[PDB]
């Protein structure tokens, strides 16, 4: 009974060369049990991305929610959302929530269309906002994301290496997790196309 | 026109002629007066016997807040009634946060900012009393008298109701001849004959007298009635000079 | 986490380590722990970060309202008074504890915050898990009539004793200095002195390393 | 309440749920059917706590009627699962959570496609080609992983379920007196009356 | 979540 | 006691129209002449600041006012509906927009917040309209530099230049003539002065006339450094000597 | 006491008429002219922006045509401040539905809802209507394109062809005269503008006193896209009908 | 004329023309007597029937064992005022184990109609109440008016024709006051005095209500046959 | 005609209650005068006592708002308590949630702020009064900030009020126009008092007694009013001048 | 924490350390658990921090708005509106309160507030952790009507025990001094009383 491990699940975003990167697993399970291998848990609004991790009612109820706000945010300021502004809303949204929160742990990744700078962040449970230039990890195999990560990346990635590296990143953590893998998807972000690939990795 | 006819309306003058119609209410009714002394303060009203088969000395019109104020009206009766037990909850309300009986200043304000609400909505009447009251407090004897309006001061001597011009006249002397300051006993026997001389603009139905008193001698600082033996010596001293 | 507030003659100064933990985990590697209130007030933030960051936020707001309502600028007391009213208010469950500095037309200012809605005045404080290794350099090195170098050399030495010495602290110094008749001046990354080694060896795998099943291109227009 | 299934074939959605009704050491019924028609072409099975699941069902049920009789109107199988789902993520963080696990089986009309939903009390909805609740999943899942084929027919999947039914029957402690079996396709909603 |  | 007007003071005449708005706009064109130019790189906004008396002290009473960073606003009317307006603006930038997007609100959003706050006062209960039209000049990242006048109704247009009550008609006019796409900020201040001197008739100098700009960022202003993207407020109130400055080459 | 003051918002003439309804539809039809025209394969709204001033900024205005979701756009006729209001809810109500059911809202509903709060206001509250008039323009996958009209009363009707605010009754004779059922997009442009520019109270008919908006399913393949018209292509569109 | 709208309204000699409609209302009520001894106090109300086939409107109540009223005007208000004593008697006794004192009763009469009379929306209570009682101090009476104004009296009556049974009392006062430890006596005054108060109709069996507090005697209403002896 | 009865526009586009208000404000027949020294701000107004009877001592239309805060009021006493009453609570408020003592001109821009409310919300009249509140701010220094029923307020160098308002002010603008300075350049308050009553005695063109006068006097951490003897005192050194 | 109220001749002393422990390590070794009221009025903090301040904010709040009303308030007025806070929210309060302040009436009263809520008017008071070790030493050196000297000796020999033997009392002796003078401020050093 710890919401953040009952249904498992792993999301990663990292930063290259005028490109971002954000893959998850596609597991959801109960418990021991796994039910599902097409559960996504990377979303999008425009061209600002969302991987979210944790108890599965809050990761659908939370994009429903982003989705809405988004929505409403596009129709009164006649633009879409930038990455930097859709991060605030996530933090309002979730602290909004303190004493009863989602048992989440969201990623936000995309470029600024006017800047066109890459920007990843991250949040706690209670929607303190963690901005990194390399990579942000979430999920249940957090511990090994974080050893695979601070190993295997480097600054200023072309896309197609970015790709090799997250997707490395993101496996090698999964085998090592019980409530983590059975299939993953790497979403490729660069200023004016996106690639969406779905990893080939052991389903156990 | 029509400025008249709804309460906290300013007329054209700058008047709300809702609460000038209130005090015609409180001219209409009883006299009762005020007199402030050396150590404390002393309250009389006319009380008109409408008929032999009211019972004497069981209708009584002055009212005690707390234990140390006295609180004596002219006009509607009941409005009086209803600002004494609002009277009582503030002195209640200041007693137990800050531990003394309140102040008769403090408790004065109670009932002029309640009054003063009064003439604020459209949606109440103006109070149709004017109250006369006082006590003694740590800074010693406070004698105010407060209108419809909300007005108040503090007084030497005050009179309300129909022979308020007549009991103000003979107030008016007594502040002249005794300017040291006149006793809580003799205070008692002037109001008697200021009642007994104010009753001749009401001569039609023969009144009952009823005095009380507060002073830090006599009463030890409480209010009390004047009964039995210093009542009928007070009643005897005006019956004297009226003839 | 490791924030200090040193008071010199003509200012007061904070300072704050740059990094943020879960569990054993550090989450943020260099996470700035330094908040402004208002253009002259500034504060460093120990506890549960998400509740730092919005209390702050909060009265941060609060205060600009109030400095365009009486048209002057805001004191440090008002930001005091705001918070610990609202922290006592919920009875220590907002795990706020802050280090508030500032210059305003009073003068220089330095208090401590607590969650449960406590405050202390002083010349020289500490908040945080590395408070007692920094509270030990304070207590060694502090003393009346510092100058303005000799205050941030102390702040950042009573950081770097937390840094060394304290699990929970690490990575880079900031410093804000607030000094009276000037701006306030937010030295970022004041001290980096944990920079990473060279790696041994490059990690940048071969294209086609990663077995792929599908692809497809995302439409992020209308 | 304990075992419900579905699965869903080529051209329909099929729903088994245990018809035993058990509290303490006595079974109390061994004919009940653990599902309501929310409308023509959509079914949902439950099970759970004693009287949440009923009432949760019921409630749903009137909810979707009303909306048929405003608009004059089907709701698609994804629209009622999504209503469902959020009434259900609304009761997680209720004074007393309906403790009520679903199957939601439907055919959409306009896409000509069977759609089968699995949702938790929690408000966890996932579409799948076939769905358990409770302990029911931790036989059935592998079974079906090996035996089960997207292009079935109706005949197909009931042989499939009758599997499921067996090794339950064999494996499982408890007496759940077999199940009701209905079937979800473009004529609506019947019931296999000899299962 | 996190601390500092 | 309590509020028992729990219905309209504002309602429909026969005729269609709305009368205490339209009572509202005869208070604003009994009020003194304020007026806003935009220009390629920024906006101006100014009035005349009518003193009640040479004892009062004009300077204490801000007819121009800062709402955000980046947004100013001026009115024509009633000074007391104007202030609160101004209170309940500067507290709807942060509540509504400020405190969920950690940025201010863009000046069009904030308008758009005002307008519904006046036509609140057009419709709820118990209260009459507010007897002022707003001026809002300001600038943002995506929209860059523009002027909105918001009315009595809650009513608000975008502007390259206008004025409003006293003197509006024949202010208009003359802007009209001045106003080109390609006046520098500097020129729409030029054209300010000279159109606010027809509608003023005492004394015309930098303590009777109140004028402020949106313009480049004031790094000056900010209060602080280290922060490289915070580069200071747009918003800047002109002084008293910095408009005589003008007023020279006039 | 207050009952003194009190217009009665909500009553009935002798007549059975809502006294307060009437004079908004009397206050809506001076309000600049909006024109709904639904073609086979899509709607087309056009609105003449009331008495313009030369100096007023063209571009970055909107007075007249709002957007409601990616699917439905409205027209205005009467108080904009009002409109705003309804615009704020309905926009709201749409992602309400979309939460709720993960489907973008059918347009009857949207309607229907945004017309019931507006005869709450003339059956209860004591408040004034809002004195508003619009033309829904919408698609959705059930009726595909659709056209209807709100006003103060709270009744909303469905259209091919309508008109709100000033000249209604010469605006809907021209209409009348010139639709037809197998009419498309760019004829219903035509239409809409000839419309206007005969019924207008203005000299001449200009781009800088026009709003105009199309919903096409003129994007790539099932799929329908919003055009809110820049002043250019105003400018363009009324040369090429040859208006100017 | 133009400040007789409402309540809350003073006219310009300072009446309030609503309390003063409502004290008509009572006018307009069957007569009703009150007089007390020392040692009993008695309530003689005339009850009206609305024609032949009617019952006879119940003018007297009993609000505790020790305390009652009858009324004149409107019979609902009398119930919503009778029902409030009720309850102050009734949490006079659990509370401080204590008989509420029938001068407190109607210092609660007087403060409860007096609210009616300042506020908008409201009106004043449209009924006069006599109010008989035995307490600590012995035998009372009350007359309560919905003005606010209760006055403490030793006889009185309200209702039609009362100044006929009041000028009576006013005459037998000295007489009926000391008839001590005899109710026959001082309910035989009560219906002599009401009966001044008759134009045309005389007292019948089911016409006369008769009740009666005192010393030795719970507040008990007599109706029908039992008020035969006093016919 | 019930748009002069409740605070709504009338076509011409007035609040005929707001102005009705003006008029109340002068229904006490007392003129009010303000002046700004270099370390004091001295407020004086008549005091009328008619009635032999009342107790002089409580006739007051001076006001100790807070420590530093002094208020005269120009209209009738209930009124003018019921403004001293809130301003002395809003001072109280401010102090314990800011931590520091309320400035004289963000009090009357609070109570403004409330005068403002009572002119567009129908169920509350405008208050009769104009509210002269005097302190000297810590920041601002000697201050004269005044309200009105109509919810306007500015700062001032000097002020009077009352029905012969206009006397006083031209008296007060000519010797501005003379001294060239915002104040009285006077060391001691005792002084700026002399030059206050000096100047209302020209104006109004009345010879005052120490009864006639009551003299409130703002320095740095405090505001008090003068007793009788303190302006006995005062009158006598003018009378040998 | 150690504090103490002491009533002589001329009027009142206020005593305390200047320790505040969380666990075993002292947060501030400065405190000044001394705090105002009124002008004349002021109290003495022991238990939480957190709710002693609140307390303390909200009372000088009532006591300033007493004066613009009512004029300068008694020191029982005082102490009953700490009693009132203190007694009414007795569940979620950790707070021993000393009250002490100089009418020129009354002269110096002290009030002692424990944790229940109830008020008791003493000669002197002593409260907080250290108090328990000088209850013997106060109960037999207190004398009424001492002198300034007396009284300021008093204090500080009974506070520098308490000191000696309370692990969480420490730091500088503070003392306030309320007489019809004024207000004085008094600091002792631990090079001084450690060695009394
Ligand atoms: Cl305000
Ligand atoms: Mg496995
Ligand atoms: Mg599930």
């Amino acid at each position: 009974s710890d919401p953040s491990s009952i249904n498992g699940g792993i999301v990663v975003a990292m930063t290259g060369k005028d490109c971002v990167a954000i893959a998850c697993d596609l597991r959801l399970g109960s418990q021991s049990l796994g039910v599902s291998n097409k559960f996504e848990k990377i979303f999008h609004y425009g061209h600002v991305f969302l991987g979210i991790t944790g108890l599965a009612t809050d990761v659908t109820t939370l994009n429903e929610m982003f989705r809405y706000k988004t929505n409403l945010y596009k129709l009164k300021e006649e633009r879409a959302i930038e990455p930097e502004t859709f991060t605030q809303l996530v933090s309002s949204s979730l602290y909004e929530r303190r004493f009863g929160p989602y048992f989440v742990g969201p990623v936000v990744a995309g470029i600024n269309s006017k800047s066109g700078k890459p920007f990843i962040a991250g949040f706690d449970l209670i929607g303190c906002i963690d901005e990194a230039k390399d990579f942000i990890v979430s999920g249940t195999a957090s511990d090994q994301l974080f050893g695979m990560c601070e190993s295997l990346y480097e600054p200023n990635l072309e896309p197609e290496d970015l790709f090799e590296t997250i997707s490395q990143a993101l496996l090698n953590a999964a085998d090592r997790d019980a409530l983590s893998g059975w299939g993953a998807v790497v979403y490729i972000i660069k200023k004016d196309e996106v690639v969406k690939r779905y990893l080939k990795m052991r389903q156990d | 026109t029509g400025y008249d006819l709804s309460n906290s309306v300013f007329s054209p003058d700058g008047r709300n002629f809702q609460v000038e119609y209130a005090v015609k209410a409180v001219e209409n009714g009883t006299t009762s007066i005020g007199i402030k002394c050396n150590d404390g303060v002393v309250f009389a009203v006319e009380k008109l016997i409408t008929s032999k088969l009211l019972v004497p000395q069981k209708n009584v019109k002055i009212q005690v807040v707390d234990r140390h104020i006295g609180c004596v009206y002219s006009g509607l009766i009941p409005d009086g009634r209803h600002l004494v037990n609002r009277g009582r909850e503030e002195a209640a309300s200041f007693k137990k946060l800050y531990k003394t009986p309140i102040p008769i200043p403090a408790f004065a304000d109670r009932l002029g900012q309640y009054v003063q609400a009064h003439t604020l909505y459209n949606s109440v009447r103006p109070f149709g009393v004017s109250t006369i009251f006082g006590g003694v407090d740590k800074n010693g004897a406070h004698l105010y008298m407060l209108e419809p309006s909300g007005s108040y001061w503090g007084y030497k001597g005050a009179a309300t109701g129909k022979g308020r011009q007549s009991a103000k006249a003979e107030l008016e002397k007594l502040v002249d001849h005794h300017p040291e300051g006149l006793s809580a006993r003799e205070a008692v026997k002037q109001a008697a004959k200021i009642i007994y001389l104010a009753h001749e603009d009401n001569k039609e139905k023969d009144f009952e007298l009823e005095i009380s008193w507060c002073s830090l001698s006599e009463t030890n600082g409480l209010h009390k009635f004047v009964k039995g033996d210093l009542l009928q010596e007070a009643i005897d001293f005006a019956q004297k000079e009226i003839n | 986490t490791t924030i200090v507030g040193v008071k010199f003659n003509n200012g007061v100064v904070i300072a704050a380590d740059t990094r943020s933990t879960q569990g054993p985990i550090v989450a943020d590697k260099n996470c700035a722990k330094l908040h402004r209130i208002s253009p002259k007030i500034w504060c460093a933030g120990a506890g549960t970060a998400a509740d730092t960051e919005a209390v702050t936020q909060l009265i941060g707001s609060n205060i600009e309202l109030h400095s365009l309502y009486t048209s002057r600028e805001p004191r440090v007391v008002s930001a005091l008074q705001m918070l610990k009213q609202h922290l006592f208010k919920y009875q220590g469950h907002i795990g706020a504890y802050l280090i508030v500095a500032g210059v305003d037309p009073t003068g220089s200012h330095l208090f401590s915050i607590h969650a449960h809605g406590s405050t202390d005045v002083g010349y020289y404080l500490s908040l945080g898990s590395g408070s007692l290794a920094a509270m030990a350099v304070l207590e060694s090195h502090w003393k009346q009539d510092l100058t303005k170098e000799e205050a941030i050399k102390l702040a950042s030495d009573a950081i770097q004793a937390g840094i060394w010495n304290d699990l929970g602290s690490g990575s880079n110094v900031d410093v804000c200095v607030m000094e009276i008749g000037k701006d306030a001046e937010y030295l970022r990354n004041y001290l980096t002195p944990n920079v990473r080694e060279e790696k041994q060896k490059s990690y940048k795998f071969p294209r086609g390393t990663t077995a792929v099943l599908k692809e497809s291109i995302v439409n992020i227009c209308d | 309440m304990d075992i419900i299934l579905g699965i869903r074939v080529q051209d329909s959605v099929i729903l088994a749920s245990s018809k035993a009704v058990t509290r303490g050491i006595s079974v109390l019924k061994d004919s009940d059917d653990k599902t309501r028609q929310l409308s023509p072409h959509t079914l949902m099975s439950f099970a759970g706590e004693a009287g949440d699941t009923v009432q949760f069902a019921e409630y749903i049920q009137a909810n979707i009627q009303l909306y048929s009789i405003r608009e004059d109107y089907e709701l698609s199988p994804q629209a009622v699962s999504s209503f469902v789902r959020q009434e259900l993520a609304k009761s997680i963080r209720s004074r007393r959570p309906y403790q009520v696990n679903v199957l939601i089986g439907g055919y959409d009309k306009k896409k000509n496609k069977p759609e089968l939903y699995q949702i938790d009390y929690l408000g966890t909805k996932v579409e799948l080609p076939y769905g358990a609740h409770g302990y029911s999943g931790f036989y059935t899942f592998s079974l079906l992983d090996h035996h089960y084929r997207p292009d079935m027919t109706t005949e197909e999947g009931l042989d499939l379920l009758k599997l499921c039914v067996q090794e339950l029957e064999k494996r499982m402690p408890m007496d759940f007196k077999g199940v009701i079996v209905k079937i979800v396709d473009k004529d609506g909603i019947r019931q296999v009356d000899d299962f | 979540f996190l601390y500092x | 006691m309590t509020d028992r007007y729990s219905f309209s003071l504002t309602t429909f005449s026969p005729s269609g129209k709305l009368g205490q708005i339209d009572y509202a706009l005869t208070a604003v064109k009994q009020g003194v002449t304020s007026l806003g130019i935009k220009a390629t790189n920024g906006v101006v906004i100014a009035t005349e600041k009518k003193s009640s008396s040479p004892l009062a002290m004009s300077e204490t009473l801000s007819k121009v006012s800062l709402l955000t960073p980046d947004i100013g606003a001026v009115y024509s009317g009633m000074g007391p509906d104007y202030r609160v307006l101004v209170d309940k603006s500067r507290k709807v930038a942060h509540t509504s927009y400020k405190r969920i997007y950690g940025e201010y609100p863009p000046t069009k959003l904030l308008v758009s917040e005002v307008a519904k706050i006046m036509q609140e006062a057009t419709q709820s209960g118990g209260v009459r309209p507010f007897g002022v039209s707003l001026l809002i000049a300001g600038h943002d990242e995506f929209n860059g530099f523009s002027l909105y006048q918001v009315d009595p109704s809650g009513s608000y247009f975008p502007w390259k230049a206008t004025a409003i009550g006293k003197g509006s008609v024949a202010a208009k006019t003359f802007l009209e003539k001045r106003w080109n796409d390609e006046l520098e900020l500097e020129d729409a201040i030029h054209i300010a002065l000279l159109t606010l001197k027809e509608s003023v008739e005492g004394e015309f100098n930098g303590d009777t006339i109140e004028l402020a700009i949106i313009g480049d960022e004031n790094p000056d202003l900010l209060g602080y450094t280290g922060i490289p993207t915070d580069k200071g407020p747009r918003f800047r109130k002109l002084t008293s000597q910095e408009i005589n400055d003008r007023l020279e080459a006039l | 006491g207050s009952r003194r003051y009190d217009s009665r918002t909500t009553i009935f003439s002798p007549e059975g008429r809502l006294y307060q309804v009437e004079y908004a539809l009397e206050s809506i039809s001076h309000a600049g002219t909006a024109i709904g025209i639904m073609a086979s394969d899509g709607i087309v709204l056009a609105a003449e922006r009331k008495v313009t001033s030369t100096l007023l900024e063209q571009d970055t205005s909107t007075e007249k045509l709002y957007k409601l979701n990616d699917k439905i756009a409205v027209a205005v006729a009467g108080l904009t401040a009002d409109a705003e209001i309804l615009i704020n809810t309905a926009r709201i109500h749409a992602q309400n539905y979309l939460k709720t059911y993960n489907e973008d809202i059918p347009v009857e509903i949207l309607v229907r809802r945004l017309s019931d709060i507006k005869q709450g206001y003339t059956q209860h509250g004591g408040l004034r209507p809002f004195g508003v008039s619009f033309i829904y323009a919408g698609y959705d996958d059930r009726y595909g394109y659709q056209l209807y009209t709100s006003n103060p009363s709270g009744n909303y009707t469905g259209w091919k062809a309508i008109s709100v605010g000033a000249n209604t009754s010469a605006a809907q004779t021209l209409l009348q005269m010139d639709y037809k059922d197998d009419m498309k997009v760019d004829d219903a442009i035509e239409l809409a503008l000839k419309t206007l520019s005969k019924t207008t109270d203005s000299s001449a008919l200009t781009y800088d006193r026009l709003e105009f908006a199309t919903i096409r399913k003129g994007a790539n393949d099932g799929e329908v896209y919003q055009k809110i018209f820049k002043p250019q292509e105003i400018k363009d569109i009324l040369v090429k009908t040859g208006i100017t | 004329n133009n400040y007789d709208g409402d309540t809350v309204t003073f006219s310009p000699t300072g009446r309030l023309f609503q309390v003063e409609y409502a004290l008509e209302a009572i006018k307009q009520g069957s007569v009703t007597v009150g007089l007390r001894s020392n040692t009993h106090a008695v309530l003689v109300a005339l009850k009206r029937n609305a024609d032949e086939l009617s019952s006879y409107q119940k003018k007297i109540i009993k609000c505790d064992e020790h305390m009652g009223l009858s009324l004149a005007g409107l019979a609902p208000d009398a119930r919503v005022l009778s029902n409030y004593l009720r309850q102050q008697c009734n949490y006079s006794s659990l509370v401080f184990n204590r008989k509420l004192a029938v001068e407190r009763a109607g210092h609660l009469l007087c403060d409860k109609a007096q609210k009616n009379t300042q506020s908008y929306g409201g009106r004043p209570y449209g009924v006069g109440l006599l109010i008989i009682g035995y307490d600590k101090s012995g035998a009372h009476l009350l007359e309560f008016q919905p003005s606010g104004n209760v006055t403490e009296l030793y006889g009185t009556a309200i209702g039609a024709r009362s100044q006929g049974a009041k000028t009576y009392l006013e005459r037998t006062l000295d007489t009926f006051i000391k008839i001590d430890g005899n109710p026959d006596e001082l309910i035989k005054a009560g219906v002599e005095a009401i009966s001044q108060s008759l134009r045309d109709e005389s007292l019948t069996v089911d016409n006369l209500s008769i009740a009666i507090v005192g010393k030795d005697t719970p507040f008990t209403i007599y109706d029908g046959e039992a008020v035969a002896k006093y016919i | 005609g019930y748009d002069r009865h409740i605070t709504i526009f009338s076509p011409e586009g007035r609040l005929y209650q707001v102005e009705y208000a003006f008029k109340a404000t002068n229904q006490t027949n007392i003129n009010s005068l303000a002046v700004r020294g270099k370390d004091c701000t001295v407020v004086i107004s008549q005091k009328k006592v008619p009635d032999k009877l009342l107790d002089p001592t409580t006739v007051s239309y001076i006001f100790c708002i807070s420590r530093t805060i002094g208020m005269v009021v120009n209209g009738p006493i209930p009124d003018a308590r019921n403004a001293a009453l809130r301003a002395k609570a809003e001072a109280a408020e401010f102090r314990y949630k800011y931590g520091y003592d309320m400035p004289c001109d963000v009090l009357a821009k609070r109570m403004a702020n409330l005068s403002q409310i009572y002119t567009q919300r129908a169920y509350m009249r405008p208050l009769g009064v104009i509210l002269t509140f005097v302190s000297v701010d810590e920041e601002l220094g000697p201050s004269i900030y005044k309200t009105d029923p109509a919810g306007y307020y500015v700062g001032y160098k000097a002020t009077a009020t009352g029905p012969k308002q206009q006397e006083i002010t031209t008296n007060l603008e000519n010797h501005f126009k003379k001294s060239k300075i915002d104040h009285i350049n006077e060391e001691s308050w005792e002084k700026v008092v002399e030059f206050a009553i000096t100047h209302m005695i020209d104006a109004l063109g009345t010879e005052f007694s120490k009864n006639d006068l009551e003299v409130g006097v703002a320095t740095k951490d405090k505001f008090f009013t003068l007793s009788a003897e303190n302006i006995e005192e005062r009158l006598v050194a003018i009378a040998e001048q | 924490t150690s504090i103490m109220a002491v009533t002589f001749k001329d009027g009142v002393i206020l005593g305390a350390d200047s320790r505040t422990t969380t666990g075993a390590y002292i947060a501030n070794r400065v405190t000044d658990k001394l705090t105002r009221v009124h002008d004349k009025i002021w109290c003495c903090r022991s238990g939480s921090a957190a709710d002693t301040q609140a307390i303390a904010d909200i009372v000088q709040y009532h006591l300033e708005l007493y004066t613009s009303q009512y004029g300068t308030p008694s020191t029982e007025t005082a102490a009953s509106v700490f009693k009132e806070l203190c007694y009414e929210n007795k569940d979620n309060l950790t707070a021993g309160i000393i009250v002490a302040g100089y009418d020129d009436k009354n002269k110096g009263e002290v009030y002692t507030i424990p944790l229940g809520g109830s008020v008791h008017k003493l000669p002197y008071a002593i409260a907080g952790s250290g108090s328990t070790f000088i209850y013997g030493y106060c109960d037999k050196n207190f004398r009424e009507n001492m002198s300034k000297e007396e009284t300021v000796d008093f204090i500080k020999h009974s506070l520098s025990q308490a000191i000696k033997w309370d692990g969480s009392s420490g730091g500088v002796i503070r003392m306030v001094v309320l007489t019809a003078a004024g207000v004085e401020r008094l600091i002792f050093y631990p090079d001084e009383y450690e060695q009394l």
